[PDB]
């Protein structure tokens, strides 16, 4: 994808890489998120009624308490000044999914009626960074109780690529059984 | 984590400019105004400005009026 939100974010990325403060700058960008969500707290920055300048004395506040990075900071002064702190979250979204590609880390998806152990998520890891090729793989899980018994995986660059056995096989015996 | 000195800062610049029955202008030109605010507008509503212009509020969108 290439929109601006992703632009964006994708600057970001390559000027953390480029310092070497790709952990560092991720977890600024983590606390961001954080911060952003409150619908007061976005709003104010968000709307062009309030005067610029006011905007850049409460964010300076902020970053001071919050001790976010000094490009992370810039980061966000260069929003405000380009006036696309109206996407901000699309923003900070995007980031997160480039900050994996320059890992070369990879995201996977498993879910299960009732939760599971350690080592089947990382037999899981394994499978999916042999299938995949991370450089390392990582992976997230969600309780859904609607399914039979089964795990069901979801990777990819996007959330795209998905492999399940639960209730794929009732689906899957009717539509087997209308051949 | 946002420090009660800020959220108390932020509050009172937005508790400022979201009036409930009034607006603030964006832009002008050429018989038109854009206007950031007016959330209990309606549509077709008379609406009048600070100089003493009367308008009616036709687009709705959902960032600006028309």
């Amino acid at each position: 994808v290439d929109s601006t939100a992703s632009r964006y974010a994708s600057a970001l990325a390559d000027v953390a890489d480029v310092t070497g403060t790709l952990e560092a700058t991720n977890s600024d960008v983590e606390k961001l998120i954080r911060i952003f969500s409150e619908e007061p707290v976005y709003y104010f920055f968000a709307n062009p009624v309030i005067s610029i300048d006011n905007k850049r004395s409460v964010l300076d506040e902020i970053i001071t308490t919050s001790g976010l990075q000094p490009h992370t900071a810039n980061f966000i002064n260069i929003l405000i000044d380009s006036e696309r702190i109206n996407l901000v979250k699309e923003i900070l979204n995007e980031f997160e999914d480039v900050f994996n590609k320059i890992t070369g880390t990879e995201v996977a998806v498993v879910t299960s009626v009732v939760k599971l152990e350690n080592d089947h998520l990382a037999q899981i890891a394994k499978g999916v960074q042999k299938i995949t090729g991370a450089k390392n793989v990582r992976i997230k899980t969600v309780i859904d109780p609607s399914l039979v018994a089964g795990f069901t995986i979801r990777y990819g660059n996007e959330g795209s690529k998905l492999v399940d056995m639960s209730v794929k096989k009732q689906l899957e015996e009717i539509a087997a059984q209308l051949e | 984590e946002i420090s009660k000195i800020i959220r108390e800062r932020i509050e009172g610049y937005n508790r400022e400019v979201k009036v409930v029955n009034t607006g603030t202008v964006l832009q002008v030109g050429d018989g038109i105004a854009r206007i950031h605010g007016l959330d209990e507008v309606m549509a077709g509503e008379l609406v009048e400005f600070e100089e003493g212009t009367i308008g009616i509020a036709l687009n709705l969108e959902s960032n600006n009026v028309g």
